[PDB]
């Protein structure tokens, strides 16, 4: 089956240019389908950006049409999106998609996984604080304090620890800054013996921290 | 150009009807997509009434001129998702999308919250700051109240509490943060987080090391 995968920078400066590429695998760019880009701001609905045929013919959303470039490159079996003069309104998850187009109707029959692109103007790096943890289970965690904008990713032990992990939704404080916590529930017996490290990444401020959580 | 209701709620095993209205539906047809959190949309009804292979038989579609409807029979908790209708404009130049309908499945069993309360980290105190973190998980329905106490006196200032949000197991999670000065933290014998849920309370207490 055909698979689509977006790639490209996840952070763009205001008035800069967003640039994404869709790699098509398992089939050819050359076909009766059209290839498109669709975006979805966090918590909002879908918005179509535009479409391209394998010959290069393009057709864009008129509300974006001056800022959009969609291109095809059959040698690499890819198609790409450039969105110029970006603002905060352009922060969204971007999806590449395949369209099935008939004489009078069309629809979307295949989607990439989506990639978040954030237009970063103001930013603030978080502080990362361990939340230190008898029998039973024990809770330990990491507090990611006072960052902007979203998002932050948290993993544990480089992704080797997944069972018992709960990363809570961030709080928007009255300061206009975000905080979040991530907690692992582990057997109390493994504390003195197993090392626990929370891997925090706030890409907008390039805050990448691996914080050891000890008793 | 395409109109669908922002929300629909049903009980497990009932039938959900999601409508989509638009003057282009007769000529340009309607297509329905299901979208779950952190996932791309998935086509569940093709060209008004066709179900793709691999879509459960409880999904069906119908057409009524300027309106098309997605019907989900015997709704299950796993059907909770956003549903988008899609068509095209009258000139067949551009796709059109509805705003999306959030389908909520009610009838989940009541569940009491678990509470974890953390004191300020030594690292934070060295930064001349203090945050207490109260984490509340695995409750239902998704409404809780949080009350902080210094020793046994209510604390209202410096409290930041999230709106409960659904976890990947269909229960709710929330968190509350209490900011203090290091002096406040060391002055009192303890601080408590009191979490109330459906008239029941759970309380956790922490104290300076
Ligand atoms: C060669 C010119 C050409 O074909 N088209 C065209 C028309 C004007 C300008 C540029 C390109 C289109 C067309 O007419 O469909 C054959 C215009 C519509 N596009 C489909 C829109 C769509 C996408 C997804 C869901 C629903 C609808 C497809 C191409």
């Amino acid at each position: 089956q055909v698979q689509l995968q977006e790639s490209g920078p996840g952070l763009v400066k205001p008035s800069g240019t967003l640039s994404l590429t869709c790699t098509v695998s398992g089939g050819f760019i050359s076909s009766r389908n059209w290839w498109s880009w669709v975006r979805q701001p966090p918590g909002k609905g879908l918005e179509w950006i535009g479409e391209v045929y394998h010959t290069g013919i393009t057709n864009y959303n008129p509300s974006l049409k001056s800022r959009v470039t969609i291109s095809v490159d059959k040698s690499k079996n890819q198609f790409s999106l450039k969105l110029s003069s970006v603002t905060a309104a352009d922060t969204a998850v971007y999806y590449c998609a395949r369209e099935v187009v008939g004489p009078t109707t069309g629809y979307f029959d295949l989607w990439g996984r989506g990639t978040l692109v954030t237009i970063v103007s103001r930013r603030l790096p978080p502080s990362v604080f361990p939340l230190a943890p008898s029998g039973g289970t024990a809770a330990l965690g990491c507090l990611v304090k006072d960052y902007f904008p979203e998002p932050v990713t948290v993993s544990w032990n480089s992704g080797a620890l997944t069972s018992g992990v709960h990363t809570f939704p961030a709080v928007l404080q009255s300061s206009g800054l975000y905080s979040l916590s991530s907690v692992v529930t582990v057997p109390s017996s493994s504390l003195g013996t197993q090392t626990y490290i929370c891997n925090v990444n706030h890409k907008p401020s390039n805050t990448k921290v691996d914080k050891k959580v000890e008793p | 150009e395409l109109t669908q209701p922002p929300s629909v709620s049903v009980s497990p095993g009932q039938t959900a009807r999601i409508t989509c209205s638009g003057d282009t539906l007769p000529k340009r047809s309607g297509y329905w997509y299901q979208q779950k959190p952190d996932q791309a949309p998935l086509l569940v009804i093709n060209k008004d009434t066709e179900r793709p292979s691999g879509i459960p038989e409880r999904f069906s579609g119908s057409k009524s001129g300027t309106t098309v409807t997605l019907t989900i029979s015997g709704v299950q908790a796993e059907d909770e998702a956003d549903y988008y209708c899609q068509s095209a404009d009258s000139s067949f130049t551009y796709p059109s999308f509805g705003g999306g309908t959030k389908l909520t499945v009610l009838g989940q069993p009541k569940a009491a919250p678990s509470v974890t309360l953390f004191p300020p980290s030594s690292e934070e105190l060295q930064a001349n700051k203090a945050t207490l973190v109260c984490l509340i998980s695995d409750f239902y329905p998704g409404a809780v109240t949080v009350a902080w106490k210094a020793d046994s006196s209510p604390v209202k200032a410096g409290v930041e509490t999230t709106t409960p949000s659904k976890q990947s197991n269909n229960k709710y999670a929330a968190s509350s943060y209490l900011s203090l000065t290091p002096e406040q933290w060391k002055s009192h014998r303890s601080y408590s987080c009191q979490v109330t849920h459906e008239g029941s309370t759970v309380e956790k207490t922490v104290a300076p090391t």
